[PDB]
RNA sequence: AUCGAAUCGCCACCUACAAGACUGGAGCUUGCUCCCUCGAAGGCGCCAAGUAUAUUCAUGAUCACAAGACA
């Protein structure tokens, strides 16, 4: 929340709205590893990330050997005050925050500062809906990563297994956004179509030259 | 299945490497990663080697026997007509306006860019006219549900009158 | 009594009367591209101070860093006086807090497109790290 | 022939007169302009544009700020002879939109005889609106693989 | 109101979804044939509101943060 103070000194200074450049990345079927490593390297870099639908994330394996995994990661803990020892986080956002602040130098400024520079959520929520086209890491995606034929798991339920206690209610607001998605994309279906019948008549009145130079560099 | 399969007489596309984008014809198959390729239209498509990963089948197939001699294959391919079928395409169109726009000079993306904006600007004359008939835009759909509304009210004595007085009074 | 009136009115007008139209960028324009600064020459044992590595987007291979070897590169950021600046007296618009540190692009660095960067005289703070670095066109040997 | 001659030049051979140049840096940065001239002595090369059609008036400007382009107009019949370094040399002050008669009346005949040669030219309107046009780097374009 | 600052693409056509061992549609002969919009382009934006013989630019004097920024 905003202090009175920056309120007071945006309406003396008068400006409109603004958004930093932000890239929001989908990270639905995703090496987990391989996606952490792209997005640390672009945080040093200096970029602005926030990425969504972390319940759908990959590792390669069986489920039954991740979560074996995660429950020799959750044993490690101070055994003289253990309110000081390592914090085992459950949610997957926060599991992909934790691989991503693993490869980065944490105990610097400069890693602290990068680190801060990421927000993470799961499923989309409606703050991030609108505010452009999502990418995707082409060299970590599952479809081209893993060979076909062997199993794998989904990080969403390696982590309602050992202890994330909101995967219903995450797939609930994803089943009402994408209904809700669906609905207006069906609607707006005329407009697209009548741009696209207007940029097909516009041709017959366009001077014949500008048609021939579009018809040699293939835009026609 | 509408996927082409590898087989003798098969048309490919060369994906990278020095012989980027060309085509050739598939003479023999030597194993699960190598194939021979040959072309006597193309100069630069001797008979040689190419790795399976660098190659995507295309929709012609050349009736042909394996380890066909030369004047065969060529004899086959003018009478199968695949090559001027093929440059009939759109992503055989695709490939040489790529080739094209690598050449290009300063002076010809400048054509191209008045060629894109030309275009534009009559798109949207077009869909003007065609908008105020049938209301498809934000605002076109705002003014059709507003008017019938405004208008209704809008006929009252006591609105008449104010409009009239702040008309005059302008 | 109330407002509604006039506002409607001025919104028929205001929705009816307008067409199609589009943004149009016409002000001044770039003539740099775009760079960051990742850093200085190092090893495992320790970071060489006197040549940074600086990369341009759109510069992917060795090749693309070829061509950019000898142009000027420009590092702009502010402090927290007025000082002095080119044509001080002559353009008094150009005083500001503003400022500039320059240098030239010397060879490639890696298979990537990184470039190796000096620096005339002093070598760039480490608190550009991760910040914005201009590359210009000049001079040119077009 | 000789280096201490006035004729001696080692400009590359892009640079020939006619031709139509991107200016690069200062206050006139991403115009284009025709190039008329190279000073003696290996000395800078003056442009005009002209100004009628995108405000750059005669001006010198060192080679290595542009770039030239393959796109060239014969001004063979402009007669380039009185842009002289004499013109430029400005008179020393001491002790502390004006243009003078003899600017002005080369500037209007100059960009009389290259408006003319433009226009004899074939391509002659599609050159006028390349010379109106504007060179700007936008995101996503690499100029380092560009044929210019 | 100190405040001078670094940042230099925007859209109410991307901003909905799913699959890479099957993507426009059929046919049997199951890898070939036939039909189609021909199956490797989000739309704009880069100096006349649009491709036409219209129009003010200097002396800011050869580089200098871009002396300019609500596209
Ligand atoms: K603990
Ligand atoms: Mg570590
Ligand atoms: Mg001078
Ligand atoms: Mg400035």
């Amino acid at each position: 929340f905003p202090s009175r103070k920056d309120a007071f000194r945006a309406q003396r200074k008068g400006a409109k709205k603004h958004r930093p450049e932000i890239i929001v990345i989908d990270l639905k079927d995703h090496v987990l590893g391989r996606a952490a490593a792209v997005v640390a390297k672009q945080l040093l870099l200096g970029k602005k990330i926030t990425v969504v639908r972390c319940e759908q994330l990959n590792i390669a394996g069986t489920e039954i050997r991740n979560k074996i995994k995660y429950l020799q990661y959750l044993r490690k803990r101070k055994l003289t005050n253990p309110t000081k020892g390592p914090f085992h986080h459950r949610a997957p956002s926060d599991v992909f925050v934790r691989t991503v602040r693993s490869m980065l130098p944490r105990y610097t400024k400069r890693g602290m500062k990068a680190l801060n520079s990421l927000v993470a959520y799961e499923g989309i929520p409606p703050n991030v809906v609108r505010t452009g086209g999502r990418v995707v890491i082409p060299r970590a995606q599952r479809h081209v990563c893993y060979r076909s034929e062997r199993p794998y798991t989904v990080l969403g339920n390696m982590c309602k297994h050992v202890g994330w206690k909101y995967s219903d209610v995450v797939a609930n607001l994803e089943k009402a956004r994408v209904e809700k998605a669906s609905r207006h994309h069906e609607k707006q279906a005329k407009l697209r179509d009548a741009w696209k019948s207007a940029r097909k008549e516009a041709l017959a009145k366009m001077p014949k030259h500008n048609v021939e130079v579009l018809k040699k560099f293939g835009y026609a | 299945v509408k996927s082409h399969y590898i087989c003798a007489g098969r048309l490919v596309r060369i994906l990278r490497g020095p012989r980027q984008d060309r085509v050739g014809v598939i003479v023999d198959i030597v194993d699960a990663n190598r194939v021979l390729v040959e072309n006597p239209e193309d100069a630069k498509m001797w008979r040689h080697v190419q790795n399976l990963k660098n190659v995507e089948p295309l929709k012609y197939c050349v009736s042909v026997s394996r380890n066909c001699s030369a004047k065969a294959l060529k004899d086959a391919l003018a009478s199968s007509k695949a090559l001027e079928k093929y440059a009939k395409t759109r992503t055989a169109a695709r490939v040489e306006a790529k080739k094209a726009c690598a050449v290009s000079t300063d002076f010809e993306r400048y054509q191209l860019r008045v060629a894109r904006r030309s275009r534009a600007h009559w798109a949207r004359k077009v869909f003007d006219e065609k908008d105020a008939k049938t209301p498809v835009s934000w605002h076109k759909v705002a003014l059709k549900k507003m008017l019938k509304k405004a208008a209704k009210m809008d006929s009252t004595e006591g609105a008449k009158r104010r409009m009239q007085k702040a008309i005059a009074a302008r | 009594t109330s407002k509604v009136h006039s506002q409607r009115s001025k919104k028929l007008h205001q929705l009816s009367a307008k067409t199609s139209r589009v943004n149009r960028n016409r002000k001044a324009p770039r003539l740099y591209m775009k760079g960051t600064l990742a850093g200085y020459t190092r090893g495992l044992h320790g970071q060489t101070k006197q040549t940074a590595l600086v990369r341009v987007e759109n510069v992917n291979t060795r090749e693309d860093a070829t061509w950019y070897v000898g142009k000027r590169v420009c590092y702009v950021y502010h402090g927290k006086k007025v000082k002095r600046c080119v044509r001080w007296s002559k353009a008094p618009a150009r005083r500001s807090t503003t400022r500039a540190l320059w240098g030239r692009v010397t060879r490639p660095h890696g298979n990537a497109g990184m470039m190796r960067v000096k620096f005339n005289g002093a070598s760039v703070p480490a608190s550009a790290i991760g910040r914005r670095i201009r590359v210009y066109l000049y001079p040119s040997q077009i | 022939v000789s280096r201490k001659s006035p004729e001696y030049t080692t400009l590359r051979k892009s640079c020939a007169p006619g031709a139509i140049a991107i200016i690069l840096a200062g206050r006139f940065r991403g115009r284009r302009a025709v190039i008329l001239k190279q000073l003696p002595h290996n000395g800078p090369l003056v442009v005009s544009g002209p100004m009628k059609y995108n405000g750059v008036p005669i001006r010198r400007i060192d080679s290595r700020y542009v770039i030239a382009t393959s796109t060239t107009v014969d001004i063979s019949s402009v007669d380039t002879a009185p842009i002289t370094a004499e013109v430029f040399q400005r008179p020393k002050a001491e002790k502390p939109t004006l243009v003078s008669d003899a600017r002005a009346q080369l500037q209007k005949k100059i960009d009389a005889a290259l408006i003319a040669a433009i226009k004899k030219d074939a391509q002659g309107k599609e050159k006028a609106g390349y010379l109106r046009s504007v060179f700007t780097v936008k995101p996503g374009d690499a100029p380092h693989r560009w044929n210019w």
